[PDB]
């Protein structure tokens, strides 16, 4: 149904087609679009809410899964070490792989059609989307059976069931840290982050920890990030040929490209020594996600900022004054004052002749428009959203790694230790990384540093007698 | 539902005559929750979802 | 939900002790604000052709993106500081948080 | 069937019996209970939720009806006057009394079955549960036709439709007036109706103005008040012989009592002249709602308090703990800080010996334990439950009397002259009624006024 | 909603114009907080024999009912300040405000 | 719906020969908006929910 037809019939709600669209001249044809599940399906009395299918917690569930099921189809049960399952067919210059999903309906087989390489099978479902994805959920893959592996020599005695989820323990751990001493401040920037992350007190049982469905749609900022090309780079971090610059919407689902194209270390590489897009008001998305979204593997190029706009619609999102209300920021009314809002009168004019009123502009459209914090990379409005999620994400959660009782005062001066570029460093062949915090650095050589130099993860306060 | 294709790696440890004990029970078990209870279930699981499965006569 | 225990469970049931599906898996998303539809509890804006929004018409989702998004994008501008490693971490993080499920066709 | 059977199979939750229970020695006996209607039935998703079959707002649908078939129903259609129906064979000394409702059990023929008068009709189906209660919801249908009948007078060219929408816009400011000038600063107390409900400045289309879920809860704070008789009086308020004192008991679902034992005006006098109970820590809820509630039309007497507290949990409340911290108050975890937030040791080691932990003290009964503000007949906790809904049922309400463009200035000057004695007078035989606030006078005479003396509604700014 | 109206309508429907069901009638009552159930979204605590909440047993409501609540009705203290009329209002009030449906026979 | 028993005195204003015009139009759409189209649906409903129409039989 929604993903051929153009009818609107439940469950599908379609894009309609402008007239004069600059890439579909057919203004029969449409954007596909499933809404989606409702928690109370068929009913009348219920107002309309979505579902999370993830744990909302900062829990590496992308590695481990959210359910049971799942995770267990995700570890090795052929011994006691506490692995996570491994490809079988395929390495990576002697290291892991991801395993292969059984899809019954697999994009990833549609890319490159000779090569017939499926989607990897992760803790989540999107793990194949971009190969830069992919590699990253297999740098934390090897992580884990790294940590396994170097606590198993620490406790021989520690069964496969403590082995594994002592390490997973030490990957949330990990993700926790690098989201909110290294990534989040330079999302919030330090205004925002001083107000909406003051300094962990303790783990607080009246804090609301789930996701707020706003926040499904606020995140979405960093399709502002996104950048036309995958780049790949080689070990002295040039052009890895013949094909250092793949267009984006041919590397959608392109699992081959892990498997036979050299690995995650070019990729890697290329996420560290590349910048990323700079949202400015003139220059919202790039077209790769805008005109050709996904489209080797279906019928018609999709348009993701149109998706997200359509998407807070289906999950009846307040439009942009209310959430600026919300957050307890001033609600424009005119085109001036919206002008003023945005340090933008031309965009604001913009926004007016599409919504009327900025009572109806939606969250996403609205919450990229606003001009950035100073050192961060969203407005206020998005910054109060975002950086309330976490604050719940972080306050809300019995398992933070600060919390009392979760880990030792000597595990947790262990755990300050870790970055990202260290973990880079003991999962590849990469002896060269992003100094600094990573997600700042770009630029080879001048913001690299050689592995050696960076601290190991000491694991001897988890020794057991 | 779907077997996996690394699954069919506990196929060959459940063959292996020199196989631990423990360890296939752990492998056994792990079927069983699966809805899989002996190794023809799991071979034929295995076919029935797309793997070659030739190999085990 | 057992009195002591461990390790998180893999859903997350049993994190809030006196609400143990805060947080958990395949639950209801939490709402900031009421929910805002077209029929007050179901229908998006947008759905039927003519009903306005608060007095306003609906913009096709595809227009707006037309008209304000886009951009010739061999013009984009490098962020001097962020590396697309920033980007990669978000999409990688939100994948730890939310996946919201629409039907198989 | 929850009513009959003590099994605990979905959707009964009977309440067990504990042993050496003062009335019900038998510990495989029960008190039935009904689980309210889930939002979304059967399912494994959502976290369960209830129902509001009323309207949120302070818009007299307990005279008017929630829903729009009940509405119609409610109406007189055989003419023009805009009126709500009345009864067809039944007055007041000559005045309105309710029509009478059809149910298929009815409750109100099994309390005096010789009598054979069942339940009334109103904008709600609880009209007959007390007879005094009746009353009320008969007042305000008198006040409705008296104002459509007078706007009739005032404008003749308004149809039907006009009268009847006018008279329920009046009627709707009459109870939002009463409600907030004249009884929630009784109940709050001066220092929480401050700080809970400042001065309305505007309607607020932000304001959520659903009912919470905890309100339903918090609000049976009132089953504190009540007194274990009906007290009916004469018109020198003395006594209405032979049966002055009827025990509560005795008047549930008891509409023949209103129809043939002398209509609404010695209940309204009885109302007006006796005190309410004091909620005291020691004396939190009569026997009457605690042992007999509803004991002539069912199989056993229910427990009002209990009820409360199962129902509580049938909602999935947090305990009292909980509620403080949402409200900003301090949160005992001993027994020792229990007694300091409730000014008695004594209930504190009562409460933890039933419940181990103040965490877990159902929201009514440790709403009611808490000693009552200053002026007020509720403690902090419910003092903040109740505060914070009304303010949303007002700032949340396009049609709040004050709002800018529901009345004109005029007609808000008139409106401001309405108080409760005025529509006694206005709709009854009773020509001495209480004095200032109606809910502190108490004491005949020296509480009471004549009729003559209180200022009428005047409808000129209405006319057309 | 009627982009211009005079009178209230008889569900509450329409009142709030941006989110028209909040405050009309048969709708899900708004929760202040997570609700506590024993199975985390559905069972009353004292559902289950042995459940216990918050790890203490859950009191029988008849017996915090008769531990607590009773007491001799002739020591009833009257209010000086409150007329019965007070309780009443009180009733008639929340007959305006909610009522919660139950199955019935 | 039930019939109600204030139901009852418009039956006797349908009946009524001398009744205006319009106010049994007004009548005869309230009872529409039930699904009572005829005086018979309306004096069977009233018999099946308990009350007597046998006073009106004309
Ligand atoms: C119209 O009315 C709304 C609603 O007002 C509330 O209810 C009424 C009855 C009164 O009690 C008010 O005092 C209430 O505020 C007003 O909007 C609210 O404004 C406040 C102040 O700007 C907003 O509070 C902020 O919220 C930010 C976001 O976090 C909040 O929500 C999260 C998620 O649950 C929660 O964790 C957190 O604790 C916050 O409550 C926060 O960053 C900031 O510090 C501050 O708390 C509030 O969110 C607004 N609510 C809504 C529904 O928009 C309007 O101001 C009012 N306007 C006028 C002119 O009167
Ligand atoms: C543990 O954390 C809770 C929750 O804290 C909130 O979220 C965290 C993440 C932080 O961001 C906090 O800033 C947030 O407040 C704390 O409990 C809360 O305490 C505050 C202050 O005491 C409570 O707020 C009060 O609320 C009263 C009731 O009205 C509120 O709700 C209505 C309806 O939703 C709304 O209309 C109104 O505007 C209010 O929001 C109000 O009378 C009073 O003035 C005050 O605002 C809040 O409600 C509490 N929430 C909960 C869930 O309990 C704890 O204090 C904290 N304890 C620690 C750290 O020890
Ligand atoms: C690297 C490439 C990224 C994509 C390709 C991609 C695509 C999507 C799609 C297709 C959706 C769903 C759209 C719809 O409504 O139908 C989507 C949703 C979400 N995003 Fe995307 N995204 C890419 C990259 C990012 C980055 C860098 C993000 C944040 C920093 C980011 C966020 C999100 C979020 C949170 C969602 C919603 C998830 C959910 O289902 O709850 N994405 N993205
Ligand atoms: C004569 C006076 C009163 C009663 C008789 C009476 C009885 C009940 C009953 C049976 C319930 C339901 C119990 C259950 O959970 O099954 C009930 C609930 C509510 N009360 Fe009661 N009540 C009398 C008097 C008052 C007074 C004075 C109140 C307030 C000041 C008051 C409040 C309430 C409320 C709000 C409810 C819940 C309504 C709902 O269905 O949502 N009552 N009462
Ligand atoms: C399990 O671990 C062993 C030892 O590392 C390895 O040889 C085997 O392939 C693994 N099985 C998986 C990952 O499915
Ligand atoms: C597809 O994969 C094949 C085999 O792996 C490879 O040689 C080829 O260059 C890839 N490119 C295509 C055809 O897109
Ligand atoms: C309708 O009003 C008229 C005139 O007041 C009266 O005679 C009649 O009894 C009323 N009928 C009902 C059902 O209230
Ligand atoms: C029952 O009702 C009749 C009215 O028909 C009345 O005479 C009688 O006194 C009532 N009985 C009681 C118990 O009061
Ligand atoms: N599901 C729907 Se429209
Ligand atoms: N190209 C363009 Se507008
Ligand atoms: N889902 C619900 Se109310
Ligand atoms: N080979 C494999 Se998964
Ligand atoms: N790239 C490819 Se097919
Ligand atoms: N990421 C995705 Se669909
Ligand atoms: N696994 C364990 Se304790
Ligand atoms: N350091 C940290 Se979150
Ligand atoms: N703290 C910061 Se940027
Ligand atoms: N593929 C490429 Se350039
Ligand atoms: N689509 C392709 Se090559
Ligand atoms: N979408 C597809 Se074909
Ligand atoms: N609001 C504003 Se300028
Ligand atoms: N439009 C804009 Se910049
Ligand atoms: N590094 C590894 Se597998
Ligand atoms: N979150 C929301 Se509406
Ligand atoms: N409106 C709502 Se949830
Ligand atoms: N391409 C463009 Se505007
Ligand atoms: N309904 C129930 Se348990
Ligand atoms: N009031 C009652 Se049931
Ligand atoms: N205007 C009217 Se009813
Ligand atoms: N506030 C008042 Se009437
Ligand atoms: N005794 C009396 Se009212
Ligand atoms: N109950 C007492 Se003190
Ligand atoms: N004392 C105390 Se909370
Ligand atoms: N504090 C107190 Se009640
Ligand atoms: N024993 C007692 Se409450
Ligand atoms: N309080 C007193 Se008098
Ligand atoms: N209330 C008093 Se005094
Ligand atoms: N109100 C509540 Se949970
Ligand atoms: N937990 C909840 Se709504
Ligand atoms: N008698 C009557 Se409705
Ligand atoms: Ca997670
Ligand atoms: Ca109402």
């Amino acid at each position: 149904n929604c993903e051929t037809s153009c009818v609107q019939q439940p469950p599908c709600f379609p894009l309609k087609i402008p007239p004069n669209d600059p890439r579909i001249k057919n203004q029969a044809d449409c954007i596909p679009f499933f809404r989606s599940c409702p928690a109370c399906p068929g009913s009348n009395i219920t107002i309309r809410n979505q579902i999370n299918a993830l744990t909302s917690f900062v829990d590496a569930s992308m590695v481990y899964g959210s359910e049971e099921p799942l995770a267990r189809n995700l570890r090795n049960m052929s011994n006691q070490l506490g692995l996570l399952a491994v490809n079988q067919r395929f390495q990576d210059n002697g290291r892991a792989l991801l395993p292969f999903d059984n899809l019954h309906d697999d994009p990833c087989l549609l890319t490159n059609r000779s090569a017939r390489i499926p989607c990897f099978l992760a803790g989540d479902t999107r793990s194949s989307e971009m190969p830069e994805l992919t590699s990253m959920h297999t740098l934390l893959l090897r992580e884990h059976n790294r940590l396994a592996t170097e606590l198993k020599s620490l406790n021989p005695r520690w069964d496969g069931e403590r082995l594994y989820q002592e390490a997973r323990k030490i990957v949330g751990a990990m993700v926790q840290i690098i989201t909110y001493r290294d990534y989040l401040p330079l999302v919030l920037g330090p205004t925002a982050m001083r107000k909406y992350l003051p300094t962990y007190r303790s783990y607080n049982d009246s804090v609301d920890p789930r996701i707020a469905n706003v926040f499904t749609n606020a995140f979405r900022y960093g399709h502002t990030l996104i950048q036309p090309f995958m780049f790949r780079l080689d070990n002295r971090y040039q052009p890895m040929e013949p094909n250092p610059r793949v267009p984006l919407s041919r590397v959608f689902f392109a699992s081959w490209r892990v498997v036979l194209e050299g690995g995650i270390d070019p990729i890697l590489r290329g996420l560290m020594a590349t910048p990323a897009k700079l949202n400015r008001q003139n220059q919202i998305a790039v077209d790769e996600i805008r005109e050709r979204l996904f489209e080797q593997v279906m019928r018609i190029g999709l348009d993701l900022p149109a998706l997200n706009m359509q998407r807070s619609r289906d999950h009846g999102l307040p439009g942009y004054n209310a959430w600026r209300r919300f957050c307890g920021l001033p609600q424009p009314e005119t085109v001036g004052q919206l002008g003023t809002v945005l340090r933008n009168l031309k965009l604001a004019r913009k926004l007016m002749e599409q919504y009327g009123t900025p009572n109806n502009i939606d969250i996403w459209m609205g919450g990229v428009s606003e001009p950035l914090k100073r050192k961060g990379r969203v407005g206020p409005l998005l910054a109060c959203i975002i950086g309330t999620q976490f604050r719940k994400l972080r306050d809300g959660d019995r398992f933070w790694w600060e919390n009392e009782g979760v880990f030792s005062m000597q595990q947790r001066q262990a755990l300050a230790q870790i970055s990202l570029p260290r973990i880079i460093c003991d999962n590849t062949g990469i002896t060269t990384v992003s100094k600094n915090n990573i997600f700042m650095s770009n630029s080879y050589p001048r913001d690299f540093v050689n592995c050696s130099t960076l601290p190991a993860l000491n694991l001897a306060s988890w020794r057991e007698a | 539902a779907n077997f996996l294709e690394h699954e069919l790696s506990y196929i060959d440890v459940l063959l292996d005559k020199n196989a631990d004990q423990a360890t296939k029970d752990n492998l056994r078990s792990y079927f069983a929750d699966k809805g899989l209870h002996s190794i023809k279930d799991i071979i034929n699981k295995a076919k029935q979802d797309g793997f070659d499965v030739s190999k085990y006569e | 939900c057992p009195e002591q225990d461990k390790y998180r469970t893999i859903t997350g049931m049993c994190n809030n002790r006196r609400s143990p599906t805060l947080g958990a898996s395949n639950r209801a998303f939490v709402r900031w604000l009421p929910a805002e539809y077209e029929d007050g509890f179901s229908l998006p804006y947008g759905w039927t052709p003519g009903v306005k929004r608060n007095g306003f018409p609906v913009a096709l989702a595809r227009a707006v993106s037309n008209e304000i998004v886009r951009f010739p994008t061999d013009q984009l501008t490098p962020d001097q500081e962020r590396s697309l490693m920033f980007m990669q971490w978000g999409q990688l993080l939100d994948h730890d948080l939310d996946f919201t499920p629409e039907p198989a066709a």
